[PDB]
């Protein structure tokens, strides 16, 4: 349920004795978590949400000019004066111009004159700032068995239901314990810090287009300030790069403004991630965290529950996800109550021989009414599969043959955790989480070694990393002593295959 | 930016009687409001800071409740000296608004 | 008014899909090859510098990158 | 007493500007926000801005953008309110009130407030009419 | 929209004033300093980089600039 | 005498957008609003799920497009060596008190 | 309240086009499938064609292909329809109604559907006559 | 498609009365049925969706069933606001088409 079709799906155990399962919660995929007791569950982050920000200095890029204004000045006189540049509503720049005879001034050779004009601008760049606190997390989480299509599209009722549950986590309040009558209590504790990196993140809203910026850049930007200013006239600051002065070959200065520069800003804007509905509600896409889940107080709801002998029936032709599963929506009248089912599979019966991944453990059914659909999922081994489901001779049986080899598991599961050693990096760790020692230590060699790969390797680029790589590597094979070329050859491949990114 | 509506927009009653005025906001306003009572050519009457305290030298005559954007003012019995413009005004996020009023009369 | 930060340089390298990566991690690649389409003849005049600079005949491509590469951008 | 007392009653042409002096009475007066708000006769009330008597830190809003300043005189303890370029509208009634912990120069609002939040001393109202 | 052509690769050297020269023959100075000020550490990479680069204690510095001046702009 | 070659619009205006999603598999989206060129459009791969019809699932795909009008055209024209005019003045010294165009 | 109103009754020139407009009120107008539904006067129901309000996704039946167009207008929350080509069967009462599960862009009845199916807001009934 | 007959053409019935309606379609349409009841000049009555399924404040004086090809209504007792045409429809395969009707007179 939910997390279906969702691919950039995991599934985590936990080796059991101490429900210790630190899920990286994914804002952009699911992750289900299973153990022999303790219904199967599945978490996905719905939303990241940020209530107050503030509003740090803002931007003009589309700007105006008018009553122009010049005051020449003889070549020995001073230099112009122009009492129109006492006001900083107006920008101005002095230049020395040419003064001839025919020209006024007595005198003659490099004269001076000041030409500027007023700077009233539009469309401002509202660059708010916002903190690691008064943001919000927002996720929702689904146990499996009943609630035939889960299927967000009703989730309404389904937190007031009890196969879904939604949660807000805060910096304040990190723990929250998912509690499901009849099923369990969830017990969560996240890092409501560690996510984005915050404090380090404006949010830029430019055209009503929202987006968060890393702040450095944001503070880099050379278009006029609003510096960090309130109502009253915006008294711009650095007022000159919009506005361009020229003068002739030596003579009669004017201004232009160059326009609006929006398209320019979205183009220098190649790094951001855009983010919606801002009201003081400021709603944004992906971005992970840490999650320290505990099965404190999951009962299973139906242990005893009779395995009731109804005729079962497909009805959507179980297809199969990338992460090798297969779900199947069952239906059957014939029988009522709160039934258990059984649901295995084999590769001959009269054996049965069960075998193989059973996902949806417990599988349970509501109510005597007519077939009811009872969605859920199983995974086969690495060759042809009889899957089983209803009890003995009025059963259902169906071909599976999952065709993924076992190898070709670890093929996936290693370069789906390359992919999470990559961006993710440190938070990669703890993923599958038990708190071994070695786990810890990959944890605080990839703190110090990616630490200073960023602080090094300082924010990389495509094209750069890419050649870095490349170099690396034709390094690697050249030097001797082997010590050093292997680290050159190390570091090079980290490059490339950081440019392996999701990109592809 | 803070639209508040604060109903009704009028009303009159017999002295003794209890009265209560709403105002909800669009948004959330989690205990920065305010209520006054004006007459004509008058500063206002000390009724209310934080949508739920009395303010010293207040009558208990009066009273004020509400959470979440919606808010209760109650006058407990009515007196000669409630007659009136009552208004309610937020504090938060800085377009500072009030209320349009709600007036009273004597029977 | 160059509006100097493209803020790529500050990726957030985080799980949804940024603002305009589609067209971005192409247009460093079209910058390069529209500017040298544009002055060809910088190809030899790169390489006649560079084949004089590391005395390797590996560092010498390193110099041919260096120069190609400085040539597009900041020009 | 914390009191606070406004101008007489002015009037004024189209396109002037009229200054509105507030003298405060009864407390230290860098201790509380100025807070004006205006009022046409049938109309309601609606917030104008604020200023410290400290600093003379200044806010309002967008109504009155670029035709409102607003002043301090720390000696007789004053604040002047400045309205410019005067238009039909400005017909009305403003009110000058002490507001809360005025600690440095601001409005400073996500910190408490109320305790008299700007209601002790609202004065006595400053008429102003504009026309010729 | 990448505005790819920052026409200053087409320059007309003629006697007239061209557009923006003004702001235009500090503005990759500008975009340099203004990208190291905000990425320090980088400075120290590009070194270790170098050094390890062209063996010639004149070429280092070379490839310095090689990196210091691939790192801003292309970025 | 300049000639009207190619124009540009860099002010643009979009509306009455358009979508029309497809199943995993029965084609690609067709959108008869693609029919027109007024119409800028793009055919893309869009997920498609259970409870979102197409008895189906997986990679479906819909067109996304819009109509394209747009405003401030650059009018780039052409001007060729003839037809081309220069315009001089020149001057003689001694008589002519402060010549002075 | 979840209700559709359609336009007033219209007469129409034969070979001409019609536009009804349904306008929808109580509900997200971009979560229900409009569906148009002709009713000749002595004759029975016989559905147009349906129509998303997201996105502006169309189908409708052969008895109408290449005069049947149906849009949406997202601002006032409205769907027009209209007929080209006008002929004598066309003098009827076309009704447009809400539907279902409308998810992303389509008819999509596979899945569910019922709890007013499409029978929330019938509205009023477009009464057309073709003639002169 | 999908050719789905309607059962009777008409009736007529005193009030109070019970009354049933078939329509079976040639098709399988295990649960994509629906049914109203139109005045002229009306929008039609809510009755049923799903074909066994009473909508919010329809009156349980309506009730419908059938499960596989052929379905039934009834009215439990006759009223005088009951004069209408009664119409079934199928939701599947998207030809969707209604019945012709069925008529009623109170006598
Ligand atoms: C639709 O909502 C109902 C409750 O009204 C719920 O039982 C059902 O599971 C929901 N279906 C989906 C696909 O969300």
């Amino acid at each position: 349920i939910r997390c279906i079709g969702v691919s950039n799906r995991d599934f985590v155990e936990g080796m059991s004795g101490g429900t210790w399962v630190d899920v990286v919660l994914e804002h952009g995929g699911c992750v289900t978590v299973m153990a022999q007791d303790k219904p199967t569950v599945d978490i996905e982050l719905v939303t990241t949400t940020v209530s107050n920000m503030a509003e740090v200095r803002s931007y003009c890029y589309e700007a105006s000019i008018s009553d122009m204004a010049s005051d020449s000045r003889c070549p020995t006189q001073g230099e112009a004066y122009l009492d129109k540049q006492s006001d900083t509503q107006y920008v101005c720049k002095r230049t020395l111009v040419d003064r001839g005879w025919g020209n006024g001034c007595g005198l003659f050779g490099k004269g001076s004159l000041v030409t500027c004009a007023k700077f009233a601008c539009s469309k401002k760049m509202t660059g708010k700032s916002i903190q690691p606190e008064n943001l919000e997390y927002r996720i929702m989480l689904s146990v499996h068995g009943s609630q035939h299509s889960g299927m967000i599209v009703n989730d309404t009722g389904h937190e007031t239901d009890e196969n879904r549950a939604k949660v807000e986590i805060t910096p304040n309040s990190p723990r929250a314990e998912a509690t499901l009558g009849g099923f369990g209590s969830l017990g969560l504790d996240c890092e409501p810090r560690t996510g984005l990196d915050f404090s380090d993140l404006y949010y830029l809203t430019m055209n009503n287009k929202h987006w968060l910026v890393h702040k450095e850049w944001f503070h880099d930007i050379p278009l006029p300030w609003h510096a960090g200013a309130d109502t009253g006239t915006p008294h711009w600051n650095n007022k000159e790069a919009l506005v361009e002065f020229k003068d002739a070959h030596a003579k009669r200065q004017t201004v232009v403004v160059l326009g609006s520069q929006e398209g320019a800003v979205h183009t220098a804007l190649a790094g951001a991630l855009e983010a919606e509905m801002d009201g003081a509600k400021g709603r944004l896409s992906s971005g992970h965290l840490k999650c320290r889940l505990k099965m404190d107080k999951l009962r299973l709801k139906g242990v005893s529950y009779s395995l009731c002998t109804a005729a079962f029936t497909f009805t959507k032709i179980p297809a199969e996800t990338l992460h090798g599963t297969v779900t199947v929506e069952v239906q059957y009248a014939g029988t009522d109550g709160p039934c258990k089912v059984p649901a295995q599979m084999a590769v001959d019966m009269q054996t049965l021989t069960p075998v193989g991944r059973l996902i949806t453990a417990n599988p349970v059914i509501t109510e005597s009414t007519e077939n009811s659909k009872m969605m859920l999922e199983l995974d086969p081994p690495f060759g042809d599969s009889y899957i089983v489901i209803g009890v003995g001779e009025k059963k259902i049986t169906h071909h599976w043959h999952r065709s993924g080899s076992t190898i070709g598991k670890a093929f996936e599961a290693t370069v789906r955790g390359a992919k999470r050693m990559a961006v993710l990096g440190d938070t990669a760790w703890d993923f599958g989480s038990v708190g071994g020692a070695l786990n810890s230590l990959g944890k605080g060699i990839h703190q110090i070694f990616g630490a200073a790969f960023k602080s090094l390797f300082g924010g990389m680029s495509w094209f750069s990393q890419i050649l870095i790589g490349t170099l690396l590597m034709w390094l690697g094979l050249n030097t001797k002593n082997g010590s050093i070329s292997l680290m050159c050859l190390a570091l090079g491949g980290v490059l490339i295959f950081l440019s392996t990114a999701v990109s592809a | 930016d803070i639209q508040l509506t604060q109903s009704p927009s009028s009303l009159s009653a017999s002295v003794g009687d209890r009265v209560t005025f709403t105002c909800q906001a669009s948004q959330d306003i989690r205990k920065y409001l305010n209520w006054y009572q004006q007459k004509p050519g008058k500063a206002p009457k000390l009724l209310i800071y934080d949508a739920s305290n009395l303010k010293t030298g207040v009558p208990s005559r009066f009273s004020g409740s509400g959470s979440g954007t919606d808010f209760t003012f109650t006058i407990s019995s009515l007196q000669p000296e409630d007659v009136a413009t009552y208004y309610c005004q937020q504090f938060d996020d800085l377009p500072i608004t009030f209320g349009q009023g709600t007036r009273l009369q004597i029977k | 008014a160059v509006t100097l930060p493209s803020h790529s340089t500050r990726k957030l390298q985080t799980r949804s899909q940024t603002w305009l990566e589609s067209r971005e991690y192409t247009k460093h690649l079209i910058r390069v090859e529209n500017w040298i389409f544009r002055n060809p003849g910088f190809a030899l005049a790169a390489a006649a510098i560079a084949w004089l600079l590391g005395s390797s005949t590996s560092q010498k491509v390193i110099y041919l990158v260096m120069i190609l590469l400085i040539a597009p951008a900041y020009s | 007493e914390v009191q606070l007392v406004q101008s007489g009653p002015d009037v004024e042409k189209p396109g002037a500007s009229v200054k509105v002096s507030c003298k405060a009475s009864g407390y230290t007066f860098t201790s509380n926000y100025i807070h004006w708000v205006r009022q046409a006769p049938g109309q309601g009330l609606e917030w104008m801005g604020v200023i410290n008597p400290r600093g003379g830190s200044t806010a309002s809003a967008q109504k009155f953008q670029g035709r409102i300043t607003m002043t301090r005189d720390t000696s007789t303890s004053t604040v002047y309110m400045e309205l410019s370029s005067l238009r039909s509208d400005d017909t009305a009634v403003y009110y000058c009130a002490r507001g809360g912990r005025a600690l440095f120069y601001d409005s400073y609002t996500t910190p408490r407030d109320g305790g008299s939040w700007w209601f002790d001393p609202w004065g006595q109202g400053s008429l102003v009419t504009v026309s010729s």
